[PDB]
């Protein structure tokens, strides 16, 4: 449901940001001595999001392999399917790669605006994504799919 | 407020003794990131000695010194340690106390240093 | 199974203010491109200048450059200033053990 | 200018797809035993295969105008460089399954879109292949 | 300059369809995060689960997962299959002589 | 459809000489490095050596150095092992490895084969 997506997104979002601030303080070399590592649906969904950031191209080529390995294109009517799809990089639309490309947003917006704002800013900055996920039939498109679960 | 590491554990010792050295920190959570031992042999350059992890479970050990020293930490003083055992002629140097950056193997702040000399004489 | 060993160059220089100099910090092995650079002066703590061969910690000047391919590395003070005299140790940080090397005074002639 | 852009993609994408292929068999770890191009845009190929400070009292404007700005059509580095990756999986995969390696067949593929739906000439207008490393 | 030694723990370990279970993997020695886990099964040949500590190998299921920072890795069988029951090694990838761990025997409970 | 099967296995006295061998198909032989891992009864698991795809560059574990010689000919599809002056710490059971791409863990396995080394 559009409903429902619209608050899933709070889970997906926090643990969105928690896994995507952990590896922006990663190792540069090799690492200092750690201790041992020794979770609900929405918030898995986080942690799988957590990678990639800047290089969406990642997912869009994983993306690529996955959809020449779905439609199999050929040498016949691939003129015609080959720039449909690089048509599909520059058209106005919603994907999946721009829905992570969203959420990674909301981490620069909530972790930028906490060093230069006045308070913590985690929880007004989901009320930024929820309001303008639910607007841009953000929700609607990732409902119609099944749910963050995807 | 500002960083400081501060070590006291100093002395001169005979050989095939032991000695533990202490490291005082200040200006940041202790307990939040890894630090490590730095010694200047006045031969051997640099060595980076032993690193241990935040919470103390994980530590490193160079091979000249495996067996033989032991790194720990009392994250409640605030203060970690380098236990000393079987001293060697070749382990007198000057022993620097050493705060990783992050989860990084480059370090943010230094101690001033502390003198350990083995020898039994001459 | 060996350890990487870092050959600085030269060990002593002696430069003045406005002049450039620079120092070369080579490894035995491959470090990739992590490799740190320290400033100790003798009556204040050591400060740390670069990391990752390139990259300038919070609080260095910007005459300060490192430039390093995997065993070859350099780092270069363009105006030298007197604020910039002490001696420099590179550390490469691309496995264990950590190793540093024999360090290069920057001397005023 | 529209026709500096334009042949320099040959460059540019032949030395992407070459370290594109580079790094997607390389050494994951440590390497198996093994058996034993400085342009400018020679490099550029390589360097992608590889600022207002928002305030407070009047956040919010900027906020949704910029979150809008993903999912519009337009021309950005990022979509660029997809283009150019998109490219790779072109050459590799089609070569995979066809008859021929099919480089030369798939850079004009790739010059001809660019040209045709004006993102040469966006290239062109923010310098050339050269600004995309700032 | 000593080979890294991978312990295994638990040696023997008895589970049932559904449950969840992990296997810890230590090192002697930093290997980052290159460990791989492999499945052996007395009939059929020895496969490849992950590679560099938490990478999913071409055909392994989405139940397998593995985390691991420097010196100690975790596998984990979240939703345990019938299939499932094995022996399972871990072997270091970060530096040669490559080191496999002594086992983990999976049975049925 | 990948299948490795080793076969130079044997009852032999120590000090004496033995040659491993492995066959492979469902893959181009000529572009992958090959490897030998061996089970010891006590000593666990033991990567022994492996050798680039052109055979040009071979590696070994220091207790098999100058005595194991790993040897490849890629017309016939086909590694070998030579373990000369055996001892009784290589009597194991050796497996054919193949090396995933340029990394050091591997696709698929041999089936395995028995080496057995004792004074009578």
């Amino acid at each position: 449901s559009e409903e429902q997506v619209a608050q899933d997104t709070e889970e997906v979002f926090r643990s969105y940001v928690f896994y995507r601030h952990q590896q922006e303080q990663e190792a540069e070399g090799v690492a200092a001595p750690a201790d041992p590592e020794m979770s609900s649906t929405m918030g898995q969904v986080g942690r799988q999001l957590a990678i990639i950031g800047d290089d969406i191209n990642r997912r869009y080529d994983s993306e690529f392999q996955t959809m020449l390995q779905h439609a199999q294109p050929t040498a016949e009517n691939a003129y015609e399917y080959f720039t449909k799809i690089a048509t599909s990089l520059f058209e106005s639309g919603i994907n999946w790669g721009r829905v992570v490309a969203l959420l990674g947003f909301g981490y620069r917006l909530a972790l930028h605006v906490y060093q230069h704002g006045l308070t913590g800013f985690l929880g007004q900055v989901t009320r930024f994504v929820v309001d303008f996920m639910l607007h841009h039939s953000i929700a609607r498109w990732i409902a119609q799919r099944g749910g963050w679960v995807a | 407020s500002e960083v400081e590491l501060v070590e006291s554990g100093g002395d001169l010792v005979q050989p095939g003794r032991s000695l533990k050295l202490s490291c005082a920190a200040s200006g940041f959570t202790f307990s939040n990131l890894a630090m490590a031992w730095v010694r200047q042999t006045p031969t051997k350059g640099l060595e980076w000695v032993a690193s241990i992890s935040p919470a103390g479970i994980t530590t490193y050990y160079r091979d000249s010194v495996k067996g033989r020293f032991t790194i720990s930490r009392d994250n409640a003083r605030n203060t970690q340690y380098l236990q000393m055992d079987s001293l060697r002629s070749e382990d007198t140097a000057t022993y620097y106390c050493a705060r990783h950056t992050g989860k990084s193997s480059f370090f943010d702040y230094w101690g001033q240093g502390v003198m350990v000399t083995v020898s039994s004489g001459s | 199974g060996s350890d990487v060993q870092m050959t600085q160059s030269p060990s002593y220089l002696a430069a003045s203010p406005g002049e450039s100099v620079s120092i070369s910090c080579k490894a035995t092995e491959n470090i990739n491109t992590y490799l740190a650079w320290y400033q100790a002066k003798p009556g204040k703590t050591t400060k740390l200048l670069l990391y990752s061969g390139s990259t300038l910690q919070s609080g260095t000047p910007s005459r300060f450059s490192g430039s390093g391919s995997g065993t070859d590395f350099t780092l270069t003070i363009s105006s030298l200033e007197p604020e910039d005299f002490a001696v420099y140790y590179c550390q490469q940080h691309n496995e264990y053990p950590l190793t540093f090397g024999s360090g290069t005074k920057l001397e005023i002639k």
